[PDB]
């Protein structure tokens, strides 16, 4: 039998289905997303980090003058100063006297403990939903791993299921994303090749040990002021520091729809956003023959002391006068309610409890033991606790949100209104006559 | 999510609004804390009709304004227009009397 039927994707709160066979008995069905995951395809755009701002030695040349060339070394910036006097311990450096000339070097290249503290940018495509699922049929509980993005039967055993496409894909991270230590942000970074200095991304690599890294932090030569051989520069403050001291909060304490964030790969498990279709190719082993299987006669559930609440605060007795011996299944046909067991042993003619969760002021709904609907009403009391500590196992529905009562007073002042325009107008057809 | 984070320092009391799709607070290095919050509006929505009044207005405010504002000028136009056609009536059915 292939069932077709529509999950949340809410992880945990466990989902009921009764499936019904035409020449078999009725069926549970028990669908619980156990877990989630939004894998997103990512490439790796750059590496960024501090710069250990590598200052080389001085060449110092005299009785002449000498020209520094371009070089493919991270920001290359190279002055050549001319009227010194190098002086180093023990003495002037050469003999041109006011015509020595020197020549300063200056080129970024990543820190030593840059391997552990860098920030990867990355692109953030569509992602792909792997959804894990406890499949409990026929007394057995099944685990299975699947795909959402439709037609992949990635179960096993007998069992073929196929998660049709998510209703509305969400994707938390945004086009760019800055991956730092664990933390992922969502950061408009710049791209590879533009770069600004005293901002993030003024540093670039393709990954932390190649040859090719470029930058344009604002470095530059100044003329030595005193007669000794230092190399004096002023350089534009890391924009990686600068990043670091006002990145925001991270993804995993941003983030719609309550799901946390992982990296290695990047994925934001146990994301609650919508609703997933499945599809179930259930075997025949678990079906048995209706012949086989307890049928009940007559049933009549009178619930007592309904709360409408986000726990199962309900309770409802079921009266059978079942003539075999044996369990078979209830199943709630309410969107509004969902029962709390799957299967209830039923021997003759005797009375079950059951638990159910509901939403609406009313409970009016079809509980249907064992294939055999039966419906009953209620008039539950709101809860007396106002936070509570596991999320609600159904939705608000507009036309069940309002109770019978305040049902009854809307239609008896809008039906009293309708009803006095209809007078009015036969009045107008009584004056018409005359 | 309206993502608040603040550094705290000493014995304060801080308010956050819980819906119903739910609230998680991290506090210091504690594992993630998640509240959710159940429709428990004060009133009773199966007595009075006041009661049902207050306990839907805590629950959704613009709705419940917006549907007793329905009901209030539904009235009002029902009863102003049958009573004009009530006066029509009367008026056409009194001048044959009134004529003569
Ligand atoms: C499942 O096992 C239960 C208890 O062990 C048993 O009563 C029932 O017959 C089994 N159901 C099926 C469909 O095999
Ligand atoms: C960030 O920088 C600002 C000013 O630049 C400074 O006051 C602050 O202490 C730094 N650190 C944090 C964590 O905000
Ligand atoms: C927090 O909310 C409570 C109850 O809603 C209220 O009594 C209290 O004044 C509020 N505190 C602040 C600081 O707003």
């Amino acid at each position: 039998f292939e069932h077709a039927t529509t999950v949340p994707n809410v992880p945990g709160i466990p989902y009921k289905a009764l499936v019904e066979r035409a020449g078999y008995a009725p069926l549970n069905l028990e669908i619980t997303v156990v877990s989630s995951e939004l894998t997103p395809s990512t490439n790796k755009e750059y590496v960024t980090c501090k710069f250990h701002t590598v200052v080389p030695s001085p060449q110092v040349k005299c009785c002449g003058s000498l020209e520094c060339k371009a070089s493919s070394k991270a920001d290359y910036t190279c002055r050549v100063f001319g009227g010194v006097y190098p002086f180093m311990w023990g003495g002037a450096q050469c003999f041109c006297d006011s015509e020595n000339t020197q020549l300063s070097e200056a080129y970024v290249e990543f820190a030593p403990d840059c391997t552990i503290d860098h920030a990867v940018a990355l692109k953030v495509h569509t992602a792909a939903l792997k959804v894990g699922l406890r499949i409990v049929y026929g007394n057995t509980t099944a685990r299975l791993d699947t795909f959402v993005n439709g037609v992949t039967p990635g179960s096993s055993r007998d069992l073929k299921v196929i998660a049709g496409p998510i209703s509305a894909a969400f994707s938390p991270f945004d086009h760019k994303v800055v991956i730092r230590k664990g933390l992922v942000y969502n950061y408009d970074f710049p791209e590879y090749g533009a770069m600004n200095p005293g901002a993030f991304g003024d540093i670039q690599a393709s990954s932390l040990d190649a040859t090719d890294i470029v930058a344009r932090t604002d470095i530059r030569l100044l003329k030595p002021s005193v007669k000794n051989i230092h190399v004096p520069y002023t350089q534009a403050v890391s924009g990686y520091e600068m990043w670091k001291n006002n990145s925001g909060r991270p993804l995993q304490e941003t983030a719609p729809f309550g799901c946390k964030i992982e990296v290695e790969p990047l994925r934001a498990t146990n994301c609650a956003y919508g609703h997933i279709p499945i599809s179930i190719d259930i075997p025949d082993a678990a079906f048995v023959r209706s012949s086989e299987s307890p049928t009940i006669l007559e049933v009549s559930c009178t619930v007592a002391d309904c709360i409408y609440s986000a726990d199962f605060g309900g309770s409802l007795t079921l009266q059978y006068k079942a003539n075999r011996e044996g369990h078979c299944p209830v199943h709630s046909h309410s969107t509004t309610a969902v029962l709390k067991e799957a299967t209830t042993h039923v021997t003759a003619t005797g009375s079950i409890t059951l638990h159910f969760s509901t939403s609406s002021p009313q409970a009016n709904f079809i509980v249907s033991l064992c294939g055999k609907k039966t419906t009953c009403n209620a008039e539950c009391k709101p809860p007396a606790d106002h936070i509570i500590g596991e999320p609600h196992k159904v939705d608000q529905e507009f036309q069940a949100a309002v109770s019978k009562t305040s049902w009854n007073w809307l239609l008896a002042l809008f039906g009293g209104a309708s009803s006095l325009i209809v007078v009015g107008l036969i009045v107008l057809v009584c004056s018409s006559m005359l | 999510a309206d993502a608040t984070a603040e550094w705290i320092t000493g014995t304060t009391s801080r308010n956050f609004s819980v819906g119903r799709e739910g609230l998680e607070y991290v506090w210091g290095n504690h594992e993630p804390v998640r509240v959710w919050a159940q429709e428990s509006a004060p009133g009773d929505p199966h007595g009075w009709p006041h009661e049902i009044i207050i306990h839907y207005y805590h629950r959704h405010p613009v709705y419940t304004v917006i549907v007793l504002c329905g009901v209030a000028l539904a009235i009002l136009v029902g009863t102003a227009s049958s009573a004009a056609c009530i006066a029509k009536a009367r008026r056409d059915c009194l001048t044959p009397y009134a004529l003569a």
